[PDB]
Order: C-alpha cells, then structure tokens, then sequence
C-alpha cells in the first residue's frame, strides 16, 4: 500500500542520518506526545499451525487473523463484531445474532481472548491513547510474520509494530505523522517525530532498531 | 452422508477450551506476567 | 417403571434434607467410588426432525433412537448388531449377515457413527468406568427430551443421565446403588452415595441440580 511506502521513505531518511553517530545528542527535543498511537497491539498468541493468530488491541478489543485469510473482531463492547473476508468485504454482526456460519470463529475468537485475558501482560497499560475520541474506527491485522528476533504487526490504519522478543522492546510506527513510539526494556513510552530524530540524534538503541524496522518494512512490501 | 447435517449435537471438537489453551501455553505468545 | 419410581424416592429423600442448607457441609465424606457407573453417554447428536437420536457410549458402542421407536446399537467390535423393537423385543444380528429389513437403519447408523467420530468430543474420556469385563449387558436408550438448560437420557438400566447444556455439567443418576455421579465444568467426576449426601450434605451447585434431577424424574414418570 502507499502507507508502506511512505514509512519506508520516512525510515530511509531517519536512517541515512545516522542519527546515533553525532557529536551532541538531544533525543528528548524530538519527542511529540501529540504523535502518541490511539491503536497498538498489546498481547498476541501464534496459533497458527491450527487457527491462526489472535491478537488484543489497546482499547481492550480482540480480533483473529484465520488461516484462511479472513478477519473477525470483537470491539470493547463485548458483543457487537466485525467479520473481513479475503476479498475484504466488511460485514458487521454480533454475538447476540447468533450466527450460524461465523459459530466456529466466534468460539475461537473468545478462546483466544480467554487466554490472553488470564495469561498475558498488556502492553502499553502505562499509557492514554491518544483522543478523547474513542470513535476512531477500530483497525486490523492486514499481515504479520516472525523472525527469530521479532514479530512484524502491520495494521489496517498503516501502522507497523515491531516486539522484541528478548528484551520486550517494542516500535510503533506511525506513517501518517512520520512519527515513532518506542517502548524501552522499563516499558517507558517515549514518542518521537522521525524528521526531528534526524536534526537532534538519538541513542544507538533507538538507532539499531530503526534500522532493523526498515529491513523488516522492504519485507512487507515485497510480499 | 455429503447431507448429514444435525442441527443439535453434544459439543464439538473445536470447541475444547481446555485443549486450546493447552496449546496456547505451549505455542508462541506475548509476555506473561513474571 | 420400577428404576424411576426408586430413583423417585432417592431424590425426594436427599432434597427434603436441604443439603446445602447445612451449617458444615462435608460433601467429599459422600464420594464412593466403588459406585462409579459402568455406563454413560459420552456423545449425542439430536437429528430428530428427520431420523432420530444417535449417541455414543462410553465403550464406543453407539445407538440410535429413530422416530419410529426402534433402537438400532452397534457394538463396540464395529460388526456385532442389537435391534430393539418398539415393544422391546430384542434381537441379534451383524453388518456382515443382517436382514435385508435393516440395511437403511444400518446405513443411518453408521452416518451417525461417522459424525460423532469426526466432529464431536468425548464427554469422560478421563474417567475410567466401572469395569464387568465387558459382562455387563449393554443398555440401550429407553427414551430421552431436551428442555430449556439440558438433555435428559432414560437408559434401558435404569440410569438416567442429564446434561446441562450451559456449563458442560453432567449427573448420572443409578437407581441400583442409590449414587449419583457429577461431572463439574471442570470436567472431574465424583460419585456420591445419595444417602451420605443427604447426612453430611452437598454444595449449592449440586444440590440445585439434585432439584431439577428431581422434577426431570417426575416428567419422566408423566409421560
């Protein structure tokens, strides 16, 4: 998508700055809380050899990408639902409905949520998302895939996540602010304009996975 | 059978939460609290 | 019915005690192993708009109730043959050598064999039933209604077996040993002498569904 595209522009400029081998550097005049995300993935489980991928978002929502290619969601009402298919035709329905032929991954969407809910940490718990507005339309998991050091979340919205997985690390960019969240090892949120990362530098640990999200972003778009 | 379709059954295999989040612990996921 | 008029007697016994009204309840003083059932219903698929009930023993023997009253089991050997009458007149046969007369009930049989064996779980698979050596005669399905909360199984031995559609809960009721087995959400089972249940009495869930076991056995008795 263009969205993509423009991250990558973003990242390339970020990067070619070298902005971790300065002279001086002033990290914290790049921050803009305005930038801070309202959508973030906060837990995850890889069932993918069976059902596929479940995932919670910020607003305590949860949504599942099937091995099959299609979407279900489950917003933070508890009953009203969002069913994307592979061509991407978006049907809204609801538990209450009862649903004859979503039965099998509404039960699976809840087991997911069951198990997140009684197992995994929620990240970004520390953090306001940003708006009062809690009517922004809620996005999806449009793809995603695991290296050895990271799982790569792309959203519906444009949105790239980027975890760790060794130390919980964890980038949250942003292509529409040409912005980026960064959560540390402490789980402390710091959000940054990428252009200003350019002009005032940051630490080679923000630098090294910016780098690193670049790579992971060519990946997206070559498939 | 191609029309065997019961409308009421005991519950299916699927739907086995027990084994799901067996397998959920034992598959890949976020981080859990320590 | 003799069995249903004890098994009667046995609920009315142990509810008038109010079991859960007890300043101590020691419900695990009533568990009685040696009264584990030797058979239960571990699978059931109600197609009775067109052909009948199928289900599953826990031997693997399966049966169907179809809709003109007769009774077609099929032994745990996949080939041995039980066919009951409307009157109750029993006889033997095999898939091998059969009477032309039953191949359709046969073929239905073994549809309902195939279903339950590729789609649905086995209710007590954990559980390890009393054991005759298989000399225990296998009971077939005398009669069975669905309401509202469950499905209520009349067994030709007298046991009945109720299940509880929203919590996956079970009792399996055995007039000749005066016991009654509860199988929890947890999916545990526990057998229980109803006279020590009502002398040392039994928690609230227990004994609500000791009540409606009572009110299942009147409408059984009705009809």
């Amino acid at each position: 998508d263009c969205h993509l595209s423009d991250m990558l522009q973003q990242l390339h400029s970020v990067n070619a700055s070298k902005p971790s081998e300065r002279g001086l550097v002033r990290q914290e005049e790049a921050e803009d809380p305005a930038c801070i995300p309202i959508f973030w993935v906060s837990k995850w489980v890889d069932y993918s050899d069976k059902y596929g991928l479940g995932y919670q978002l910020c607003d305590n929502s949860v949504g599942v990408l099937f091995n099959d290619s299609t979407r279900l969601i489950l917003y933070n009402d508890g009953d009203s639902l969002q069913y994307i298919e592979r061509d991407g035709t978006e049907s809204y329905l609801t538990v209450s409905s009862h649903p004859n032929s979503l039965m099998k991954k509404i039960t699976l969407l809840k087991y997911f949520r069951n198990y997140m809910s009684e197992h995994l940490l929620k990240a970004g718990a520390n953090i306001t998302p940003r708006e009062g507005d809690e009517l922004a339309r809620l996005p999806y998991l449009r793809t995603w895939f695991r290296t050895r050091s990271a799982i790569i979340l792309h959203l519906s919205n444009g949105s790239v996540q980027i975890n760790f997985f060794q130390d919980h690390t964890k980038l949250i960019l942003c292509p529409l602010m040409a912005a980026v969240t960064y959560i540390d090892e402490k789980r402390d949120f710091r959000t940054y304009r990428l252009s200003l990362l350019e002009e005032y530098g940051c630490c080679k640990e923000l630098a090294s996975r910016l780098r690193y999200a670049r790579t992971m972003v060519d990946k997206l778009l070559s498939s | 059978y191609e029309t065997f379709d019961p409308p009421l059954h005991s519950t299916a295999i699927y739907a086995d939460e027990e084994e799901f989040s067996k397998h959920c612990g034992l598959s890949l996921s976020s981080t859990p609290p320590g």
